[PDB]
């Protein structure tokens, strides 16, 4: 599922600005 | 048409009233953006309690004012690290805008000051925690729940943009939930007064509009794109463009393709296709009709805009709060000691703060 791919990615925590 | 004579008359009158409100709002703003405040307190006035959030250049801490007993949120930025990250302009923007704006969904700045090592901005403490935390915990919000929050962002952006301000860091991490269940926008690090275009590459990768990625000058339409990302993330549980490396995120953003969960309503997908619109000349919020293309979209048909602004609407939930100094709606961060150097650091860079 897309949600599982999301939790599996490195982008679920607080996202620093660029 | 879609509206009868009654609704058409009401809506037009509502639009005139918005214009009247915004003209008054701009007048009040212009005084403070010409003559800012400075040096409103000092560090020992405050007992420091716990870290509420950490960033690359400083932290925000829960503090208690000694004479008042009131709790505040104190943002502390290390002057040398700010200089080091070429964030001087942004920091001075944040302070000067925060002291000049006034809106129910914008965090209120109480004090600001500086010492040898740090800059300090003392804000009202918003106890219910970040939308980020509630969203990740619940997974996704229902559409009525997402719509309640989105409506508050639409109104906040209408206000900010009418003041020639762009926000540029919309994301759930920056949206706090207050005691009544309403949103407080915090962190104006990238907010800026802009009358034409601006050019800095800044923001958060998942929320960057295509024109930022393609290195063009851009304007307030990036905030409306970012609202499209926010509503998607709130309703889906994940943002529309993600990948482990920012460069893959950027590639998806500019392709002009977005896929939707099958539980999204058709009304929601139609709004999002118009916000997540790569073509600047077609993006909702950027057309001849301005924010009214958003406020009058079918997905917001049940939204009472004035009632939201007046905070008359019952919220989807009220955060649990067991006392005025309760931080249970916030994560735990490692505490570090605040050291104030014997020597003044970067004194000239921050003369305006
Ligand atoms: N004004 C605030 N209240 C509570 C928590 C906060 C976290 C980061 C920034 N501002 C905050």
């Amino acid at each position: 599922t897309t949600y599982a791919d999301f939790i599996a990615s490195g982008r679920t925590g607080r996202r620093n600005a660029i | 048409g879609h509206m009868g004579n009654a609704a058409a008359a009401k809506k037009g009158s509502e639009q005139e009233s918005v214009k009247e409100f915004l003209a008054k709002a701009k007048e009040e703003f212009l005084k403070k953006w010409e003559s800012p405040s400075q040096n409103t307190a000092q560090l020992d006035h405050f007992d420091r309690i716990k870290t509420l959030g950490t960033g690359s250049f400083g932290r925000v801490m829960l503090v208690k004012h000694k004479e008042t007993g009131n709790h505040y949120a104190m943002k502390i930025l290390d002057k040398q690290k700010v200089v080091k990250l070429k964030q001087i302009e942004h920091t001075l923007n944040e302070k000067r805008i925060l002291q000049a704006v006034n809106f129910p969904f914008l965090v209120k700045l109480e004090f600001s000051f500086k010492d040898n090592s740090n800059l300090y901005m003392v804000m009202e403490y918003v106890p219910g925690g970040e939308m980020f935390s509630h969203l990740r915990r619940i997974g996704r919000f229902s559409e009525p729940h997402a719509r309640f929050y989105a409506a508050q962002i639409v109104l906040t952006f209408e206000y900010l943009h009418s003041l020639d301000l762009i926000y540029r860091d919309l994301k759930p991490e920056n949206l706090l939930i207050d005691q009544q269940g309403y949103i407080q926008v915090t962190d104006f690090g990238f907010a800026k007064r802009v009358k034409g275009r601006t050019w800095t590459l800044c923001g958060t990768p998942e929320y960057l509009a295509p024109e930022i990625i393609l290195s063009k000058g851009y304007n307030k339409a990036v905030d409306w794109w970012a609202l499209g990302v926010l509503i998607y993330e709130m309703a889906a549980g994940y943002p529309p463009f993600f990948a482990d490396q920012p460069i893959q995120i950027y590639e998806k953003i500019v392709s002009g393709k977005v896929r939707f969960p099958s539980h999204f309503s058709s009304d929601l997908k139609d709004l999002l296709r118009n916000l997540l619109q790569v073509d600047l000349t077609k993006r909702f919020g950027n057309l001849k009709n301005g924010v009214n293309d958003i406020k009058n979209h079918k997905w917001f048909a049940t939204t009472d805009w004035i009632a939201i602004y007046q905070r008359k609407v019952e919220a989807p939930f009220i955060p649990k709060f067991k006392g005025p100094g309760d931080t249970s709606n916030f994560d735990d961060y490692e505490e570090e000691e605040i050291r104030v150097s014997i020597n003044e650091k970067c004194g000239k860079e921050f003369t305006e703060f």
